[PDB]
């Protein structure tokens, strides 16, 4: 099947517009190996999907990766990010537990101890706490505040959610990006996991989203959609690396952000933020 | 987690790891093996995966003993030579990447593993 050769499935507007109750997530297949850690395939498929999105990719690209550690004490996703991102990207990663990684900066402890001094360009979160299905707080409060304060205009996010690990306010914040979806890797298609993607942050409400209803739409989509476990998309890695776009970084007052600027931000062609030296430290 | 304990009770962690695996100890597991187009130059350590068809590529920190055991790096600069980079291993040596890296050195002017690619 065509879709088996894609990196995964993205939630279609067919399900985004529905109006249904939140139901239990029932997946038929709830297993492919690849020699490497499973998270290698999961992260590479998320990266492959992001390759099809209008991501801003500047020089000295600022990337933070939360939940980068594992019970093995290593960080396969961070290494995929290293392989994917430009050589001059700065990677900062974080986990509650000690681990070792190929990041430029690695911070141990709760993500709330991570003090971002300057806005960043890309946030990846794989945070998940294993411990009626109500909206959840946890580290989602921290991530929401990060989107509102420490994310460049034009920046993007990819935030892991599941059937039970999700946030009303985070879905609503997807309405402040030029485009958004939920992306589910083929490598982990039998899990209710998905990555909530916000592509090109605009700082202003573009779509009014009821976050509780939209999570119900996400589960309705998962319940409606055969997905086969697969890693076929990783057979040809010849174009895996993130395109070196040289996206410009501009400082602008909000007074100066006009229709041209919004259009450039929405097309992945501009970032607005400080051009300082990035300081990211544990408080 | 046995060999990781062992290299902490010693002054010469390189020798202790190597003697341990040379006497049948289990290699350190969970080295981060990447998936790559096996079209690289084949140099030992690199910014991006550079594995040939004869090699596999690992995330650098996961194959560094000193990183995995959270002990002082022996480099005079204090700076790890693998971490944040990719390390190419011969595909005959995949059973113990950490052991291979402790057992070998890259050529200082060609950058390929001596005995495994360096044609100097
Ligand atoms: C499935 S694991 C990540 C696997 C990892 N991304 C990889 O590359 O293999 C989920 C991680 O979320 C981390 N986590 C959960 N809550 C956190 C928090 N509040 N702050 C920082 N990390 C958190 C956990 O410690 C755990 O390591
Ligand atoms: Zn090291
Ligand atoms: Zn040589």
């Amino acid at each position: 099947a065509s879709a088996d050769w894609k990196p995964g499935h993205a939630m279609p507007s067919l399900f985004k517009v529905q109006n249904v109750n939140l139901e239990r997530c029932e997946l038929a297949n709830y297993p492919m190996p690849r020699g490497v850690h499973m998270n290698i395939a999961k992260y590479m498929q998320l990266c492959q999907y992001l390759n099809t999105c209008t991501l801003a990719v500047p020089a000295n690209m600022r990337v933070i990766h939360f939940g980068a550690g594992s019970d093995k004490g290593i960080a396969p996703g961070t290494s995929v990010l290293r392989q994917w991102l430009p050589t001059d990207a700065i990677i900062i990663d974080n986990d509650l537990n000690e681990f070792v990684s190929d990041a430029d900066i690695t911070l141990f402890g709760d993500c709330v101890t991570v003090r971002v001094g300057q806005q960043v360009d890309l946030v990846i979160s794989d945070m998940y706490d294993p411990t009626s299905n109500e909206s959840k707080a946890l580290f989602f409060t921290y991530l929401c505040n990060l989107i509102n304060n420490n994310l460049a205009l034009g920046g993007s996010v990819a935030i892991k959610i599941t059937e039970h690990s999700w946030s009303v306010e985070l879905y609503e914040l997807m309405g402040k990006f030029a485009w958004w979806t939920v992306f589910c890797t083929n490598a982990n298609a039998s899990s209710s996991e998905g990555f909530l993607l916000g592509i090109n942050y605009l700082g202003t409400i573009k779509e009014n989203i009821d976050g509780g209803a939209m999570h119900a739409n996400y589960i309705f989509w998962r319940n409606s959609t055969p997905m086969n476990l697969s890693t076929y998309s990783l057979f040809d890695l010849s174009k895996f690396q993130l395109k070196l776009k040289g996206t410009p970084v501009l400082q602008l007052k909000e007074s100066q952000i006009n229709e041209l600027v919004i259009s450039l931000l929405s097309q992945g062609k501009l970032l607005i933020r400080d051009n300082d030296t990035l300081s990211v430290s544990t408080d | 987690s046995s060999v990781l304990s062992l290299v902490n009770f010693t002054v010469d962690p390189q020798k202790a790891y190597l003697d341990f695996v040379n006497a049948g100890g289990a290699p350190l597991t969970n080295c981060v093996k990447m998936l790559t187009p096996k079209t690289g130059t084949g140099i030992a350590i690199s910014v991006k995966p550079e594995s040939t068809a004869d090699q596999e590529t690992y995330g650098g920190a996961s194959v560094c003993l000193y990183c995995r055991a959270h002990i002082e790096h022996p480099d005079v600069s204090g700076v790890c030579k693998y971490k944040g980079k990719f390390v190419q291993i011969p595909a005959q040596c995949v059973r113990d990447p950490v052991g291979f890296c402790l057992s070998n050195t890259p050529c200082n002017v060609c950058q390929y593993w001596i005995g495994y690619g360096c044609n100097c």
